[PDB]
């Protein structure tokens, strides 16, 4: 056992509560709902309590990293008298391996509990499990989906800790538990507990310095004790004099995400002449190389959807909306020229230039509205999906219609609508005869009646006029068919 | 040309499976002595050297020495299409071409004759083993695998340690260590299970993991290994064969310290 | 059957030891002082192609160790696979023993690094210092673009320079004592421009019209027999063209081009070439003209590289140069 | 109908007698029948001619087809797969179907139909060279292309290639020459409606005089599948009675691509751009070729009379440039974009 | 047959003290060294600065003969994946050791930058527990490529080039070490072509020492070949197209460079090109990329760059 030899941050981590800096309203609401996890488990978790907590049976907990979240959901276990159950990214996770280990775990009585204390009348949930699951976003190696089934088959308190909550891979989380947001402190929080550190280390520490202490690390309190028991070794006065030199040397360089990437790269203050060599342009390529996966499609998604600040004397907004969609098209080549035959890789910062940084600096200037999703991703797996369809339908027709199955969509589905669906709406349910001695012709089916309709756009939009004929024509049509034999 | 054919059939596989997985291209060369062998490995660490006599086949006529060059791929692939119950022929033309493998029954006329193309390997033929070794020992197949495949399995490393009356296999890696130490003593009613050592200076040196576990799988030949060891020399591996002999040429790893 | 005639002249006439490896002068000195002294630090040898890169390496190995170089030195090309898992197993146990035969400090041969995967030069950054006082690295490259900086910087960089005229006709000379052969003047002179550096086109072309002759004994090799072996235009009917093409109308210019382009079987492509290298030495009094000579050439033989069509082009050649030399008037 | 009236047979072709009497000439010595690759207009009719020079140098039963499924398996797990239209006498193949893997397809399934032969009975081995046909030739791959090119004379006395495609650009000069190439020129107006002649007296439809064909000839802009596809749709909704004012039926996309030109001509402002993007999205996403909206965009964009002469020639110009980058990229609403912001730019 | 070790390894400090870098960071390490209480560090910086060596020599110091067992150093060359950082760190993590009272077992991760995500987020929790017993430290080439929470929770210590000052006190000590005859103008010309690379400038030492004994201007700019980038960027800045073309055949075509390597070297040095505005750089980005584009396609004579310097010097003239 040793005093000294600890990190500074595990001497000095919160033993109790009240001395978590920041964020009182969230772990005051986490401590209440734990409080009462028992009160909601004897109603069968279907009352809502004053906040609407009792209706979840997990708790889920993300923010930036370095704030909190792993000391407050260990505080709150240890103070309420429970046991604590920990499992983080070092162990194996999978489907497996956890309906294998902690499934067991689940609703299950402590072992160690039971002889640590039991003569006094603590209370009456000191042999049960609070089972921690730290850090959710790691799971290389049943991640997300066997875990979200924990959410509703559990019986005892289950605290998630994650750090970026809106990832696509923990999406099942969003209304399967509880979740609280922990936000970044001010420097009024964590004012106190650093001046009271400073004055038991024998260093001295202005009170005006500490606010550029948390600016340049965003809101992680770990990072600043290490910064400052790191400089305090051979420096034991930081104050204005020398503030300048650790602010510019422990800057923190966090990874962008699709959202923010583009506010940056769109906004119109680093394309002027000062911010020009503020944040140069390696800076705005390396902003790319962070997300080379998204950043294109970001950009070509919300290009045109700013007030642009660089425009040039006679340019208009048009002109330079034009120009970058120039560039974007001649980034598309040059990322098809990557990702096709012969791996070029070496091309990629022209990818970075042409596709991001061009277009960008183009229509540089302030976001009117709010950073848009890319809609290119779900554009292209709809055009998948009907081109599996066409392509079924073209071939299920091939023995008759001897043609492409570019050449049926653009022409035969619109005379199909007429000969298909226009009896069912003009005579009614006694076509019912002469629509079925069309499709045994083409070997269709009412899977193939189902997917032909979804086609058309325009005016001829048939996804509202199946609504309007009768219900019953609808199941007299599929007996028949189901009924008489090809 | 040049006929050799065998008593049996399985007695070529077993040769072969002693470095089926060690080396990939070989080259046999047949004399009026018998048939050599010599081939480095793909990392150019150990070599095996293979001699067969004229004593294991049941019949051989070679005029002039020739030279046959072969990957070992393709000749157990040649090798696991014969039965085990025929008789093996090894044919070879007047100048060196495709080797006829001719596997022929005993009972019913059953004649499977495979060609093989030759590789053309470049002949740097290898003189080694006249060099006096420091020490010289020989025991057991069996004991040596388990050692070694026991040993193996707490590092990569193996320190063979031969002092006075004393040989030490030491093991030393992450999780632990391990230590053997036998003793040289001889029994009469089983002259078999003896350890045999002959020292002249005390030589400590070590080898990798991998090359032991390879060279060990020649442990089904025979019965008795016998291990030559000397300060700047390769140590030297032998399996004593019915007719000829196998032995493999490890590196050993120098050590920084 | 199989000797040292039947080699092409490639190979056959590659360097044996280090005093036949003409041109690179100031690095082949600084290598033979390093074997000599005792000293041999991790080299990195990078040139344009055929330079002698290879044929210095392997005379280096066979002066170091012996007459059987390929023994105790560890040669991966680009046939061999080189992966992560390659470097972690087969490099690493070759660099951590000793050698088979003698007692010395071991080779490996990198020969064409520039194929290797990131990851691999990644892994290779550290085996290649931490086994130092045993092994030494050579590695061999075209493209030092490829490598990562931390291995380039590990690895002492020697460039191989194009060789120079002088150690072409040295070579050219020894050649010609062994193959009983003669080879004019201004054939030499012709060769040489058209080397560009390359000494394997050097012996190729002069294989060429060695066979050429129907007796490579008694008649000298002309510049024609060497223009016609290679197809390259002469510079006189290129000249003729050119004078014709910024002198004379568009109809005889273009029947003049197709008149050249038909008598020998041109192509645009050399034609091009030889255009630019002859026009470049003019002196155009502006700044304009030469910058659409060059826009529009270059598009026009990124053109040719696709093979659209043969004489569209060549008019396009033709208006480009007229229009290029227009600004000047 | 489209598919009831169609001709079985070269004495049944009842347009473009040229081609019919150079089919009929290649039709005598079915021995020597070098590799053929036909090329034209969309719609002309090049498959029916395909199979009725097919039908001519084979016997009478080619005609009967039928599906199969054909796995195969690329490097990787991933495994795909194709359907052939076979025939005792041929095979019909639409490698377009893969994505970026018909380089394995062709030199998988051509190589398999050419080393063995074919045996049928309708004497037990001995038969002609088998015919394969592959449908959009233009869309192959490059390496495919090569494949493809490669296995041609290696194997020529089993395998006889008759390709069809439109818009012979995109094929490598070693194809166009190694193969004879015949064009289908599309049936001029007097043959098309005689051919809807003799539809409507064989349907008995109600048609009060000639020009509601003429009419219908001329809107087609001279393709045949479109038009008796039209003519067809006519009927159908105008009851069994065709009379001199019907309004022309065009395809809905073609109405998208019409408001999409009066909007682009109307409002030049980045606002309409972003529901340009919208319909260009809508359009794409229902299986629609980008090339044939780019053609159809800039054709009804020079349709618009309220342009003048130096408009019309910068749209071309945009339309030409973004057109071969069209060819050149996979994301085409990146291209298409672009072109509609160039031509909003320029027409003011 | 006994190869002697080169310049670069025979001379690698084995003492804090010898290490010229960096002067605060290497006095910050010497005094944890002294003191004993070394917190999780990562250490990044330009290739060949001595972050290495520096925290190698920290440990050698620390643990002193204990170096033998206390320390698990895994490079790149040994495997990182998800089972090793699983398995043996953890097991050398909760190996008990009985070291001196002020001192810890430390793990050498080096080349942090090609471990995968996975990886760190497993050694995350692994690295803080054991907090009493372990201190990792990371020294890689790109801090971009750790994750954050890795990142955070070590304290980071960037490093800078070496200035000239640095390298010439270590090039007059290796000389004076080594005895060797030498003229300021050889130094200067070292340190010039040297780049601000310590392993480069003593390699490039020792090359023309035994190639020609004295370290002068001459024997330098003849076998040292002076930087790349510096050439492209002069070229890049020529007053009127005729001198850049010149600039381009003589220094760059004539000396054997592949096209390819022009390119990407003009490309690199455009993207830090201060002196000229933003729309030209990127515009001549473009331009060269489009040069590029057209190299990778097989056609790569000079043509395509006298084009592409043209093109340039059309689009920066006007
Ligand atoms: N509000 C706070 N008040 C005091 N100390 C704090 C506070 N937040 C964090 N700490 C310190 O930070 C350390 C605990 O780290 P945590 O913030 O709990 O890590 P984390 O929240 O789980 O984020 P991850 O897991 O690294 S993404 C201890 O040294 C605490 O003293
Ligand atoms: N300096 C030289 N002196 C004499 N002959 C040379 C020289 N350089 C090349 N050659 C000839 O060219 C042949 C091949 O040269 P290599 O050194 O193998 O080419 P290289 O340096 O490996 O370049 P690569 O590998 O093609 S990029 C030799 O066998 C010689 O015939
Ligand atoms: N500050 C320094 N003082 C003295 N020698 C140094 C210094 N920095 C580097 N060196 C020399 O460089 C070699 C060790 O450098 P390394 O530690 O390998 O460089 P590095 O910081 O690890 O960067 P990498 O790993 O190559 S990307 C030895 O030859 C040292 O003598
Ligand atoms: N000579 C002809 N007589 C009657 N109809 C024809 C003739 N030639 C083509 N057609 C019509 O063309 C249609 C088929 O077109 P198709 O060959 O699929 O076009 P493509 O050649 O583009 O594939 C058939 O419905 C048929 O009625
Ligand atoms: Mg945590
Ligand atoms: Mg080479
Ligand atoms: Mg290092």
């Amino acid at each position: 056992v040793r005093e000294e030899d600890k990190l500074w941050t595990v001497k000095y981590a919160p033993t109790n509560l009240q001395q978590v800096c920041g964020n009182k309203g969230s772990v005051m609401k986490l401590k209440n709902w734990l409080a009462n996890w028992e009160n909601s488990k004897k109603n069968s978790f279907k009352h809502a309590g004053k906040d609407g907590s009792g209706v979840f049976r997990a708790a889920m907990l993300y923010g930036p990293p370095g704030i909190g979240k792993t000391t407050a959901a260990h505080l709150v276990a240890q103070e309420l008298g429970y046991d604590i159950l920990e499992q983080n990214a070092s162990d194996v996770r999978s489907k497996t391996l956890l309906n294998a280990g902690v499934k067991n775990a689940l609703d299950n009585m402590s072992v160690v509990g039971y002889f640590k204390h039991n003569e006094e009348a603590q209370n009456l949930n000191g042999k049960h499990f609070v089972i921690i699951m730290d850090e959710v976003d790691g799971m290389s190696g049943g991640g997300v989906g066997q875990l979200a089934q924990f959410c509703r088959k559990t019986s005892t308190p289950l605290i998630l800790i994650c750090n970026e909550r809106n990832l696509p891979k923990m999406r099942p989380f969003d209304r399967v538990c509880l979740d609280i947001q922990f936000r970044r402190p001010d420097a009024n929080s964590i004012k106190s507990r650093l001046m009271t550190i400073a004055i038991r280390e024998k260093f001295k520490l202005d009170p005006n310095v500490i606010d550029r202490l948390i600016q340049t690390t965003r809101g992680d309190i770990r990072q600043v004790i290490n910064l400052l028991s790191t400089i305090s070794t051979t420096t034991k006065t930081i104050n204005h004099e020398n503030i300048n030199e650790i602010s510019k040397a422990w800057e923190k360089n966090i990874a962008l995400k699709p959202f923010d990437i583009a506010h940056k790269m769109l906004d119109g203050q680093i394309y002027s002449d000062i911010g020009s060599r503020n944040f140069t342009l390696n800076d705005k390529i390396a902003l790319y190389f962070d997300d080379f996966d998204f950043t294109p499609l970001m950009i070509q998604e919300n290009y045109l959807s700013t007030r642009p600040s660089v425009l040039k004397p006679g340019q208009s907004h048009l002109e330079a909306v034009a120009e970058a969609a120039n560039c974007i098209s001649l980034g598309d080549i040059v990322e098809k020229k990557i990702r096709s035959s012969e791996q070029l890789w070496s091309l990629l910062p022209l990818h970075a230039v042409l596709s991001s940084v061009y277009p960008a600096s183009k229509v540089a200037g302030h976001m009117a509205g709010r950073i848009n999703f890319t809609a290119w991703l779900g554009q292209n797996s709809k055009s998948a999906k009907y081109y599996r369809l066409l392509q079924e339908i073209h071939y299920h027709t091939r023995l008759g219609t001897s043609t492409d199955k570019i050449g049926l969509r653009l022409d035969y589905l619109p005379t199909f609508r007429k000969r298909l669906l226009d009896p069912f709406l003009k005579q009614g349910a006694d076509a019912i005869s002469s629509v079925i001695e069309v499709m045994d012709d083409y070997y269709l089916t009412k899977e193939d009646w189902d997917s032909i309709m979804e086609f058309f756009v325009g005016p001829d939009v048939t996804t509202a006029i199946i609504k309007k004929i009768p219900a019953t024509v609808k199941s007299g049509f599929t007996r028949k068919y189901n009924s008489m034999t090809h | 040309m040049l006929e050799a054919k065998f008593e049996e059939a399985s007695l070529f596989k077993r040769i072969i499976d002693g470095f089926k997985d060690c080396v990939q291209l070989v080259n046999f060369q047949c004399k009026e002595d018998g048939i050599i062998a010599q081939a480095v490995d793909d990392s150019r660490v150990l070599l095996v050297s293979l001699e067969i006599g004229v004593e294991a086949f049941q019949e051989y006529r070679c005029d002039h020495p020739v030279t046959l060059g072969m990957d070992l791929t393709s000749l157990s692939k040649i090798l696991r299409c014969g039965n085990n119950t025929d008789t093996l022929t090894l044919i070879a033309d007047n100048t060196p071409d495709s080797i006829i493998l001719l596997f022929e029954d005993t009972k019913k006329d059953r004649i499977a004759e495979y060609s093989l193309k030759l590789m053309d390997i470049d002949a740097d033929f290898l003189k080694i083993e006249e060099l006096q070794y420091d020490s010289t020992l020989s025991l057991p197949s069996s004991e040596f695998s388990k050692i070694v495949r026991d040993l193996s399995q707490l590092s990569d490393s193996i320190n063979i340690m031969i002092t006075k009356e004393t040989i030490k296999f030491v093991a030393d890696g992450d999780i632990g260590s391990g230590s053997v130490i036998i003793k040289p003593f001889v029994d009469m009613e089983h002259p078999e299970t003896s350890i045999k050592l002959e020292m002249d200076q005390p030589v400590d040196l070590t080898f990798g993991a991998k090359y032991l576990l390879d060279i060990i799988k020649g442990s089904s030949l025979s019965d008795r290994v016998g291990i030559r060891l000397s300060s700047e020399a390769p140590a030297l591996f032998q399996f004593d064969l019915k007719s000829g002999f196998l032995q493999f040429f490890l590196a050993p790893k120098f050590n920084d310290e | 059957k199989r000797s040292k005639e039947n080699l092409p002249w490639v190979e056959k006439y590659r360097p044996e030891t280090l005093d036949e490896v003409y041109g690179q002068n100031e690095v082949i000195t600084t290598v033979r002082k390093f074997v000599d002294e005792g000293k041999l630090p991790h080299l990195l040898f990078y040139g344009p192609p055929g330079t002698g890169k290879t044929s210095t390496i392997v005379a280096l190995a066979r002066e170091i160790y012996g007459k059987n170089y390929s023994n105790m030195v560890l040669e991966l090309n680009a046939s061999d696979d080189r992966g992560i898992d390659v470097v972690r197993n087969q490099i690493k146990d070759f660099a951590s023993t000793r050698q088979i035969f003698s007692k010395g400090f071991k080779l490996i041969i990198l020969d064409e690094a520039d194929a290797m995967t990131n990851a691999a030069q990644n892994a290779l950054r550290r085996v290649i210092e931490r086994y130092t006082k045993n092994t030494r690295f050579c590695v061999l490259a075209n493209y030092a673009h490829k490598l990562t900086p931390a291995l380039l910087s590990r690895c002492t960089r020697f460039r191989f320079q194009p060789l120079p005229q002088e150690a072409i006709e040295r070579r050219i000379a020894n050649v010609l004592v062994h193959e009983k052969l003669k080879l004019s003047p201004n054939a030499e002179k012709a060769l040489i421009e058209l080397s560009n550096g390359d000494m394997r086109r050097v012996l190729n072309v002069l294989q060429s019209c060695k066979a050429t002759l129907d007796n490579p004994d008694e008649d000298e090799i002309s510049d024609d027999v060497i223009y016609e072996c290679c197809g390259a235009p002469r510079p006189s009917d290129l000249k003729a063209v050119l004078k014709s093409i910024l002198e004379d109308d568009w109809g005889t210019a273009h029947y003049t081009l197709n008149k050249v382009r038909s008598a020998k079987g041109l192509a645009l492509i050399d034609l091009i070439e030889g255009i630019v290298k002859i026009l470049e030495d003019y002196e155009l009094q502006n700044e304009e003209t030469r910058v659409h000579l060059l826009t529009k050439l270059a598009d026009i033989e990124y053109s040719i590289s696709k093979g659209g069509n043969d004489q569209i082009q060549g008019s396009a050649v033709i208006g480009a140069i007229k229009a290029s030399f227009e600004n000047e008037t | 109908w489209v598919d009831k009236y169609r001709p079985k047979s070269l004495n049944a072709l009842s347009h473009n007698e040229e081609l019919t009497n150079f089919l009929k000439s290649l039709s005598d010595q079915p021995r020597d029948l070098p590799h053929l690759l036909l090329y034209g207009p969309n719609g002309t009719g090049k498959k029916t001619r395909c199979m009725a020079l097919l039908e001519s140098i084979f016997g009478p039963g080619v005609y009967r087809l039928k599906i199969d499924v054909r796995q195969f398996v690329t490097a990787s797990n991933r495994k795909l797969e194709l359907n052939v239209v076979s025939s005792p006498y041929h095979l019909e193949i639409t490698p377009s179907d893969m994505g970026n893997n018909d380089r394995i397809v062709i030199q998988e399934l051509l190589k398999e139909v050419a080393q063995m032969e074919q045996v049928d009975f309708q004497d037990g081995l001995a038969h002609r060279y088998k015919c394969v046909i592959i449908n959009e030739a233009n869309s192959l791959t490059k390496d495919a292309q090569a494949a493809l090119r490669r296995t041609m004379e290696k194997y020529s006395k089993n395998i006889r290639l008759i390709m069809v495609c439109d818009s012979m650009s995109p094929i490598i000069a070693p194809i166009k020459s190694r193969c004879l190439l015949i064009r289908c020129p599309a049936p001029s107006d007097s043959e098309i409606s005689t051919i809807l002649s003799d539809v409507v007296t064989n349907e008995r439809i109600q048609l009060e005089t000639k020009d509601i064909l003429k009419r219908i000839a001329q809107a087609s802009n001279g393709n045949l599948r479109v038009s008796l596809l039209m003519l067809e749709s006519m009927a159908l909704n105008n009851e069994l009675a065709l009379k001199s004012s019907s309004p022309i039926i065009k395809p809905d996309w073609i109405i998208v691509i019409h408001k999409l030109t009066r909007k682009i001509v109307k409002e030049r402002s980045v606002n309409s751009l972003i529901e340009c993007r919208a319909v260009l999205y809508d359009l794409l996403a229902h299986c629609i070729p980008a090339n044939i909206i780019l053609k159809e965009l800039t054709f009804s964009l020079l349709d618009v009379e309220t342009l003048n002469t130096t408009n019309k020639s910068s749209i071309i110009e945009y339309s030409s440039v973004f057109d071969e980058r069209l060819s050149l990229g996979n994301k085409a609403i990146f291209h298409l974009e672009g072109f509609i912001a160039k031509v909003m730019c320029c027409l003011d | 047959l006994s190869l002697q070790l080169p310049w670069v390894e025979k001379y690698r400090p084995q003492v804090l003290s010898d290490i010229v870098g960096n002067k605060e960071t290497i006095d910050r390490l010497q005094q944890i060294a002294k003191d004993g209480n070394m917190p999780h560090m990562i250490i990044s910086g330009m290739p060949g600065i001595g972050k290495t060596t520096s925290v190698h020599c920290l440990a050698h110091e620390l643990l002193g003969r204990s170096y033998a067992d206390g320390v698990l150093e895994l490079n790149a060359s040994d495997d990182r994946g998800i089972d090793v950082v699983r398995n043996q760190i953890k097991h050398f993590a909760q190996k008990k050791l009985h070291l001196p009272p002020g001192k810890h077992k430390i793990v050498i991760l080096d080349e942090a930058d090609s471990m995968t995500a996975g990886a760190q987020q497993a050694l995350r929790r692994t690295m803080e527990l054991y907090s009493n017993s372990t201190r990792f430290a990371f020294a890689c080439n790109q801090s971009n490529k750790i994750i954050e929470p890795l990142q955070s929770r070590c304290a980071i210590l960037r490093y800078s080039k070496l200035s000239d000052e640095d390298v010439l006190k270590r090039l007059l000590q290796i000389i004076k070490l080594e005895d060797v005859k030498y003229t300021n103008d050889g130094l200067e010309a070292i340190i010039f072509t040297a780049e601000g690379d310590m392993r480069q400038a003593i390699n490039n030492l020792q090359s023309t020492v035994a190639g020609h004994g004295l370290v002068n201007a001459d024997n330098v700019f003849k076998i040292v070949d002076s930087p790349h980038p510096l050439i492209v960027k002069k070229m890049l800045l020529a007053s009127n197209l005729e001198d850049s073309i010149q600039i381009l055949r003589t220094d760059l075509w004539k000396k054997g460079y592949s096209s390819i390597d022009i390119v990407t070297t003009s490309f690199r040095v455009t993207k830090n090109l201060a002196q000229v505005k933003e729309s030209v750089r990127l515009e001549m980005i473009k331009e060269i990329g489009l040069t590029h584009m057209r190299i990778l396609e097989g056609v790569g004579t000079y043509l395509q760059l006298a084009s592409m310097l043209a093109k340039i010097h059309k689009l920066n003239n006007k």
